C-alpha cells in the first residue's frame, strides 16, 4: 500500500525570465552600477539532462538592450548643454597643405563672462556639422531645428569593460556547451552556472567586432532562411584583423559659455591634412568568404551563384560601418569587402568619415556632441562576424544576392546570449512511498 | 553536484542531497536610486518565495523537516505505475510532468483531511 | 467564508478554519521611483509581521503548530465565567476585548515559567 | 541585563536568558527617495540574517528550539580542557575565539553525519 510523501529540495525546474544584475572587476559602464564579481565561478555538469533552447525567443537580449540604452541617458543628466551653440556662423575653407572641402574654418559670436558683452570666437567643424541657409556663406549648425544638443562630459570614459550577468537567488542559468547549434532544438550537454561569461557592449553595425569566435566551422544562424525580412548572422571561426588610423594630430580649445559652463571645441591643425582609412588584408579576407560561401551553399543547395553587394539605401547609420576607437566615431565605406561573385602583402583601404554630433540610438530629438581628443588614433580590432540580408524578388535559382544588413542593435547581443536560458527552481514535490505516519 | 546536481539521476537516488539545494533558495544620484531598487526587487522576492513554501509545510504538519510522510492513501488513478518504476527508473524532472495536473487535488487531501482530523483528536487525549 | 469568514460565529466553532486565514498573512523615471517604494514599504511590512508572530510561538514552545496547549494554570481572576459561556456563547472579537488588559500578564507566565522550566529538566534526563 | 546582558558572566550561567537576545535579532521629493532606501537596506538585512540562521538549525534537526543536543561525539583534539573549565570558568566571548578556526569542521560533522543518517532510518521503521 502506498501513501503520499513530501520531498522538499527536489531538483526540478521551469523556464522563467527575470531582471539580471551586473558584476565585474570613472567610466559610464561597469564601475558605476555593478557589484564585485565572483572570483571563482563554477560550471556544474548535468549528465543525462536534455533541454531545448531558442535563441530568438530569449528575453535576455531584449532586457539587456533596455538596460544599455538606459545607461547612456541617466549618465548624461549632469553634462552642460549647447543651446547657445546655434549661430549664423560665417565660415570659409581651411587653407593648409590638404590632400582633401571636408573640413571648415568657421567663426561665430558667443557670450563672455559678463552676460552683456559679445565675444567673437572661432573653431573647426567637420563638413557634416554645417548646413547652408543661403557675398560669403552663412551656415547653421546641424540638428538645431529638431533636437537639443548635449555635450558628453569630457571626463567620462566609454571604454567597453566586460559585463558579467548574475542571477539572483531562486533562479539558475543553464548553458548549452555543445556545437552544431542552429539556435534551436535540443541540447545534449547542459551545465549550470551562476554568471554568464564576458559580454562587452560594443555598438557596431554590419560587422561584429571583438566577438566570440566559433568552434570549428563558420556557424550560420537565422530565424528562417526563406523569410527575407530577417537578418542572417554569420560567425567566424578565425578572426580577420583590421586597422583604423587617422593622421589627425588635432588641438583642443575651450570657450566659457555662462558661469561655470564650458564648451570644448577643436583648436587648430598642427601638421598636414589627410583623410582617414582602414586596412584589411586581401588574403585572410578573400579566404574567409570562401568559408561563408561553403555554408551558404549548403542551405540553398548546389549550383547557386552567390553574389555579395553593398548596401542599397538608407540612413548613414545603416549604409556604413561605425566604430568607436578612443572616443571618436567613424563611418567607414566597406563596399569593397562585399563586391564578389562565386561559382562552382596586399591590403584594402577603406575610406572613412567622422562626425561629431551623433544620434547613437536612432531616436527622435536627441543628439550629443563628441568632444575632440589630442594625438593620432591607432586602433587595432578584429572582425568576427557579418550581418547579412537577402534581396527578394525574382525566381531564378541561378543566383542569390546578399547585402550587408543592419538597422537593429539587438543583433550584436543575440549572437552572444544564445548559450543561456534562465530557469526557475521549484523545491516541493510529492511521490508515493511505502511509509506510514504513526500517530 | 552543485545547484541542481543530480538532475539526470533517478528519483531513487537524487534526494540524498536535498539540503544542498535548500540552502540556495534564499553626483549621479538619480542613477544610484534606480539601480538600488532593482536589487531590492529581487532580494525581497526570494524571501517571499522561501516563506510561502515553509508555511505550506507548516499547515501540512511537516514543519521543520525536509522529508516527511503523510497519512493520505495514494489513489490508484493518480498514476498507473509500480512502486519501483517511479523510483528506480524515472527522474523528478519527468515525474513533475506526469502528475502536474493532479497537484491541487493532492494538496487538499493533505491539510483538510490529514491534519485537521488528527489535531482534533489530540485535545480528546488531553481531556482524558 | 473567506477572509475573516465566521466572524459572527461562536468561538466554539470559528477555529476549524484557522489555516484559511493563516495563508493570508503574507521617460517618467522619477515617478517610477516613488511609486516603487510605496510597494516595498508594504511588502516588507507583512514579512516582518509574520515573522514577529512565529518567533513568539517559537519561544512559547508551540513552534510549527496552529493550536497548541500550555502548562500554565488559568487563574480565576482572569475572567469570572464558566467553561461553556466562553466557547459556546461568545465570539473571539468580543473575547479579545474581555481580557485585552490582561495580555502581557499571560505572555510572561508562558515563556519564563513554562518553557525555561521544562527545557532545564530535559538535560537532566539526557544526563541520566 | 538587556541587549547582551550577562556578557561578563561565565558560560555556565549566561544562557538562562537566551530568549532575551533572540527577540532583538529582527517638495523635497528626491531627498525623500534616497533616505527611504537607506531604511530598506537595513530592514531587509535583518530579515535575511534571521532566516539564514533558522535554516541552519532546520538542517541540523534543531528546528524550533533554542537549546538542543546532537549526536556528534566531541573530539579530544577540539580543545584540551575539562568539562568544568569551559562552563564554570570561561565566557562565551572568550570561547568563541578558542575554537573559531574549528567551526566548519563541526558544521559538517552535524548535518551530513547526524541527520541524514537518522532520517534514512526513520523510513525503515515506517516500512516495518
Ligand atoms: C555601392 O556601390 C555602388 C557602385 O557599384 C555605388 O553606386 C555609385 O554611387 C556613386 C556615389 O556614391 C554614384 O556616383 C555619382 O555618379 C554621377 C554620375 O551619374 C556623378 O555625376 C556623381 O558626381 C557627384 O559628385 C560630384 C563630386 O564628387 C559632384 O560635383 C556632382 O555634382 C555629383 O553630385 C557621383 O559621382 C554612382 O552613380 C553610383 N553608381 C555607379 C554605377 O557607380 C553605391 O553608392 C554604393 N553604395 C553606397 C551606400 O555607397
Ligand atoms: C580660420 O580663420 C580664422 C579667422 O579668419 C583664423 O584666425 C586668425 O588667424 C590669423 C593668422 O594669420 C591670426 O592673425 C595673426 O594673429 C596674431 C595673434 O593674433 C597676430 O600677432 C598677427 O599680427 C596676425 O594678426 C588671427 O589673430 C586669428 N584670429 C582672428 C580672430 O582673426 C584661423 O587661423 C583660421 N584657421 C586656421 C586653422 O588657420
Ligand atoms: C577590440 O578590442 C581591442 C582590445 O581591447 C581594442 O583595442 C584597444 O583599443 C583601445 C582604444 O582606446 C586602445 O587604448 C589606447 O591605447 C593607446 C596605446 O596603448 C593609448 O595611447 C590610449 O590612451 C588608449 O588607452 C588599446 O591600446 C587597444 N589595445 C589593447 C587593449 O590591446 C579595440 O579598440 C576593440 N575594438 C573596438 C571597436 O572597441
Ligand atoms: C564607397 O566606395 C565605393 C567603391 O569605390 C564608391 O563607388 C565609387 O565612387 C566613385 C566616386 O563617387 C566613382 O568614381 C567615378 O566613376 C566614374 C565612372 O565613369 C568616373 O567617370 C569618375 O571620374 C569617377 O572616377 C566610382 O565609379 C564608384 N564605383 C565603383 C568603384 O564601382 C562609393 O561612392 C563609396 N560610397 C560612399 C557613400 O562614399
Ligand atoms: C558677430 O558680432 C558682431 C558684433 O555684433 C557682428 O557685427 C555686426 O554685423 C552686422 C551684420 O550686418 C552689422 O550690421 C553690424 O553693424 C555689425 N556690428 C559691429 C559692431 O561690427 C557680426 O555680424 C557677428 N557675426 C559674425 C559672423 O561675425
Ligand atoms: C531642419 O533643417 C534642415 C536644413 O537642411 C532641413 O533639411 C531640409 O529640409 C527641406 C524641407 O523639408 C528639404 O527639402 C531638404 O531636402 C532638407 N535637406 C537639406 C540638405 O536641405 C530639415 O528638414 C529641418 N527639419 C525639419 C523637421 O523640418
Ligand atoms: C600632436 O600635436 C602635438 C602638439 O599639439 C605634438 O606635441 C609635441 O610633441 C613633441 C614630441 O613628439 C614635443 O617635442 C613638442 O614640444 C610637442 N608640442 C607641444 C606644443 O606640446 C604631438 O607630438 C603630436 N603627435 C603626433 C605628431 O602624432
Ligand atoms: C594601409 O594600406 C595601404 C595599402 O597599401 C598602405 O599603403 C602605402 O604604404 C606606404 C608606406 O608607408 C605609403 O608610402 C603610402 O602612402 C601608402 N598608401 C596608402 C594609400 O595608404 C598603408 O601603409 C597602410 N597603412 C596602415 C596604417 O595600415
Ligand atoms: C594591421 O596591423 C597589424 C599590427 O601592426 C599589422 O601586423 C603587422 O604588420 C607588419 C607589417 O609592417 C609586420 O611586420 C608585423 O609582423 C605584423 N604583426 C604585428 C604583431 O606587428 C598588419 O599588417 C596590419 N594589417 C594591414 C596593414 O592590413
Ligand atoms: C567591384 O566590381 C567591379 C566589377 O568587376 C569592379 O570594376 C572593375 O574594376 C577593375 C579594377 O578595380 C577595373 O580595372 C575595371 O575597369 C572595372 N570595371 C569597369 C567596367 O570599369 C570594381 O573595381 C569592384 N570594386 C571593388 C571595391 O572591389
Ligand atoms: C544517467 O543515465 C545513465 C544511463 O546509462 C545512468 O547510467 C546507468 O544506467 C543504467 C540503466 O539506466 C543503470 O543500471 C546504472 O546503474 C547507471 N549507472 C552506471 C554507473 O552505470 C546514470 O546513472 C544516469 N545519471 C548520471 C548522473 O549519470
Ligand atoms: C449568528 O447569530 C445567530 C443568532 O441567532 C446564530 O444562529 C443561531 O443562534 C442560536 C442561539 O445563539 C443557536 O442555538 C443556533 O445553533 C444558531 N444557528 C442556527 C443555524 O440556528 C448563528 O450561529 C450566528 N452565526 C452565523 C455565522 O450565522
Ligand atoms: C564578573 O567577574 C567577577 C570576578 O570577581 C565574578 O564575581 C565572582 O567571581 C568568583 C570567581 O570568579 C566567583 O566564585 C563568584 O561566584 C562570582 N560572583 C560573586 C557574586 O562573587 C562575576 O560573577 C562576573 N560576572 C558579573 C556579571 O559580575
Ligand atoms: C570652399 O568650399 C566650397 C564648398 O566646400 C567650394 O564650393 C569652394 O569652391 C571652396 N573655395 C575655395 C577657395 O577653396
Ligand atoms: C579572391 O578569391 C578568389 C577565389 O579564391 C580568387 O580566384 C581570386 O583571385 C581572389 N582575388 C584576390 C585579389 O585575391
Ligand atoms: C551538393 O554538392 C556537394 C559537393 O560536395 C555534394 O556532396 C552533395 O551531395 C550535393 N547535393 C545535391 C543535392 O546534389
Ligand atoms: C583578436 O583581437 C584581440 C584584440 O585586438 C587580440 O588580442 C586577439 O589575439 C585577436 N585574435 C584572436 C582572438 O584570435
Ligand atoms: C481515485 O480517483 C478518482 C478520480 O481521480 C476518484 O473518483 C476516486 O474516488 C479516487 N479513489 C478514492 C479511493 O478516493
Ligand atoms: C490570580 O490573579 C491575582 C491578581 O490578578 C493574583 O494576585 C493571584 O496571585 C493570581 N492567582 C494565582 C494562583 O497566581
Ligand atoms: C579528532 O581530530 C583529529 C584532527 O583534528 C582527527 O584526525 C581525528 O580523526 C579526530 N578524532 C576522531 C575520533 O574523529
Amino acid at each position: 500500500n502506498l501513501w503520499v510523501t513530501v520531498y522538499y529540495g527536489v531538483p526540478v525546474w521551469k523556464d522563467a525570465e527575470t531582471t539580471l544584475f551586473c558584476a565585474s572587476d570613472h567610466n559610464i559602464w561597469a564601475t558605476h552600477a555593478c557589484v564585485p564579481t565572483d572570483p571563482n565561478p563554477q560550471e556544474i555538469h548535468l549528465e543525462n539532462v536534455t533541454e531545448e533552447f531558442n535563441m530568438w525567443k530569449n528575453n535576455m537580449v531584449e532586457q539587456m538592450h533596455t538596460d544599455i540604452i538606459s545607461l547612456w541617458d541617466q549618465s548624461l543628466k549632469p553634462c552642460v548643454k549647447l543651446t547657445p551653440l546655434c549661430v549664423t556662423l560665417q565660415c570659409t575653407n581651411v587653407t593648409n597643405a590638404i590632400t582633401d572641402g571636408e573640413l571648415k574654418n568657421c567663426s561665430f559670436n558667443m557670450t563672455t563672462e559678463l552676460r552683456d558683452k559679445k565675444q567673437k570666437v572661432y573653431s573647426l567643424f567637420y563638413r557634416l556639422d554645417v548646413v547652408q541657409i543661403n557675398s560669403n556663406k552663412e551656415y547653421r549648425l546641424i540638428n538645431c531645428n529638431t533636437s537639443a544638443i548635449t555635450q558628453v562630459c569630457p571626463k567620462l570614459s566609454f571604454e567597453p569593460i566586460p559585463i558579467h550577468y548574475c542571477a539572483p537567488a531562486g533562479f539558475a542559468i543553464l548553458k548549452c556547451k555543445d556545437k552544431k547549434f542552429n539556435g534551436t532544438g535540443p541540447c545534449p550537454s547542459v551545465s549550470t552556472v551562476q554568471c554568464t561569461h564576458g559580454i562587452k557592449p560594443v555598438l557596431s553595425t554590419q560587422l561584429l567586432l571583438n566577438g566570440s569566435l566559433a568552434e570549428e566551422e563558420v556557424m550560420i544562424r537565422s530565424e528562417n532562411i526563406t523569410n527575407n525580412a530577417k537578418n542572417i548572422l554569420v560567425q567566424f571561426n578565425t578572426p580577420v584583423q583590421i586597422n583604423c588610423t587617422r593622421p589627425n594630430n588635432n588641438t583642443r580649445k575651450s570657450i566659457r559659455i555662462g558661469p561655470g559652463q564650458a564648451f570644448y571645441a577643436t583648436g587648430d591643425i598642427i601638421g598636414d591634412i589627410r583623410q582617414a582609412h582602414c586596412n584589411v588584408s586581401k588574403a585572410t579576407w578573400n579566404e574567409t568568404l570562401g568559408k561563408v560561401v561553403k555554408q551558404l551553399r549548403k542551405h540553398f543547395g548546389n549550383n547557386t551563384i552567390i553574389r555579395f553587394a553593398n548596401s542599397s539605401g538608407g540612413d548613414l547609420e545603416v549604409t556604413t560601418h561605425s566604430f568607436n576607437c578612443g572616443g571618436e566615431f567613424f563611418y567607414c565605406n566597406t563596399s569593397g569587402l562585399f563586391n564578389s561573385t562565386w561559382i562552382s602583402n596586399d591590403s584594402i583601404t577603406l575610406p572613412c568619415r567622422i562626425k561629431q554630433i551623433i544620434n547613437m540610438w536612432q531616436r527622435i530629438g536627441q543628439a550629443m556632441y563628441a568632444p575632440p581628443i589630442q594625438g593620432v588614433i591607432r586602433c587595432v580590432s578584429n572582425i568576427t562576424g557579418l550581418i547579412l540580408t537577402r534581396d527578394g524578388g525574382s525566381t531564378n535559382s541561378t543566383t542569390e544576392t546578399f547585402r550587408p544588413g543592419g538597422g537593429d542593435m539587438r543583433d550584436n547581443w543575440r549572437s552572444e546570449l544564445y548559450k543561456y536560458k534562465v530557469v526557475k527552481i521549484e523545491p516541493l514535490g510529492v511521490a508515493p512511498t511505502r511509509c506510514k505516519r504513526r500517530v | 553536484l552543485g545547484f541542481l546536481g543530480a538532475a539526470g539521476s533517478t528519483m531513487g537516488a537524487a534526494s540524498m542531497t536535498l539540503t544542498v539545494q535548500a540552502r540556495n533558495l534564499l553626483q549621479h544620484l538619480l542613477k544610484l536610486t534606480v539601480w538600488g531598487i532593482k536589487q531590492l526587487q529581487a532580494r525581497v522576492l526570494a524571501v517571499e518565495r522561501y516563506l510561502r513554501d515553509q508555511q505550506l509545510l507548516g499547515i501540512w504538519g511537516c514543519s521543520g523537516k525536509l522529508i516527511c510522510c503523510t497519512n493520505v492513501p495514494w489513489n490508484s488513478s493518480w498514476s498507473n505505475r509500480n512502486l519501483s518504476e517511479i523510483w528506480d527508473n524515472m527522474t523528478w524532472l519527468q515525474w513533475d510532468k506526469e502528475i502536474s495536473n493532479y497537484t491541487q487535488i493532492i494538496y487538499g487531501l493533505l491539510e483538510e483531511s490529514q491534519n485537521q482530523q488528527e489535531k482534533n483528536e489530540q485535545d480528546l487525549l488531553a481531556l482524558d
